[PDB]
């Protein structure tokens, strides 16, 4: 009973295909029978130019629940990324991605992807999702940036 | 007389002392150290009965040492997950799953104070622990003495 989610996602797809930010990718996965699976999307976010994330293409999966858009999609970097707000599992944390926070049924995939891109170089240090990245960011910023650059180059297209 | 299971079910200073002079060995022997989550659980239950009194302090410290030595000395034990889950259960780091953060951090902080001074303790975990004990949190502010002590100790690691 995901007909409402599917109706919305079909439109999100047409909208995205019609116009989206350069370098970004957001495409529904395929079911075994070849049909489109609008509930599972494979995306890619380009590092923002001028930042240590530049040159990297970071892939993530967006999973929608049957009650979408009442609930936000779950976004997971694959593989997991070194970042203060990314869980070791890869799950990315963002206010607009939390039902009891800033998520609103209207929020678009484009907004989410741009939001995540912005989060990359502007982490929310007050509420970390992983101990590793947080610790380094706070104890040695130069080392943190060094690890970020290495990761960006590692995930270069 | 008492048993480990009953103690862990309803921890109390007296129940720990009732385990006998070999209580430290029994705690570690009866804990499945192959599971980080179970080690975190045993560590918190034992530390929850910490009292700044001779017999109790010694019993808790010896138990922590026996338990953590057994866990850490296993080349397969993931010390990072232990630290992460410990922080999660202490309410210092968020998690995707729902957990019930203990109400009093006094014992856990004093137990950690002791643990970090032992040879079996992985020094690489010190920076991570330091980062989350210094990080602002209501639960830590209510245990100022134990908190300052642990931090002062971590500075010497």
């Amino acid at each position: 009973m995901s007909g409402i989610a599917l109706s919305r996602l079909a439109q999100e797809r047409k909208a995205w295909r019609k116009d989206h930010p350069f370098g970004f990718v957001a495409v529904p996965t395929k079911n075994p029978d070849g049909t489109m699976n609008l509930m599972n999307w494979e995306c890619a976010i380009p590092g923002k130019k001028g930042t240590p994330w530049e040159g990297g293409l970071f892939k993530l999966r967006m999973l929608f629940k049957d009650d979408y858009p009442s609930s936000p999609p779950k976004c997971k970097f694959e593989p997991p990324l070194f970042h203060p707000n990314v869980y070791p599992s890869g799950t990315v944390c963002l206010s607009i991605l939390e039902e009891d926070k800033d998520w609103r049924p209207a929020i678009t995939i484009k907004q989410i992807l741009l939001g995540i891109q912005e989060l990359l170089n502007e982490p929310n240090i007050q509420d970390p999702a992983q101990a590793e990245a947080y610790t380094i960011y706070c104890q040695n910023r130069v080392e943190y940036e060094k690890r970020v650059r290495a990761q960006a180059k590692k995930f270069a297209p | 007389p008492a048993d480990v299971s009953t103690f862990l079910a309803f921890p109390s200073p007296e129940k720990l002392l009732r385990l006998g002079p070999k209580s430290s060995v029994l705690i570690a022997q009866q804990t499945d150290t192959s599971d980080p989550e179970k080690v975190v659980s045993a560590f918190l239950k034992v530390s929850s009965v910490f009292k700044d009194e001779a017999t109790v302090r010694m019993a808790v410290q010896d138990a922590v040492d026996a338990l953590m030595q057994k866990a850490f000395n296993s080349s397969s034990f993931n010390s990072n997950t232990f630290l992460t889950r410990l922080l999660v259960h202490m309410g210092l780091l968020k998690s995707e799953d729902k957990v019930k953060a203990i109400a009093n951090l006094y014992g856990p902080l004093m137990a950690l104070n002791h643990m970090v001074q032992q040879d079996y303790f992985p020094k690489a975990l010190a920076p991570l622990l330091l980062a989350f004990v210094t990080k602002p949190n209501s639960a830590l502010e209510s245990c100022s003495f134990a908190r300052h002590s642990l931090l002062q100790t971590l500075y010497k690691v």
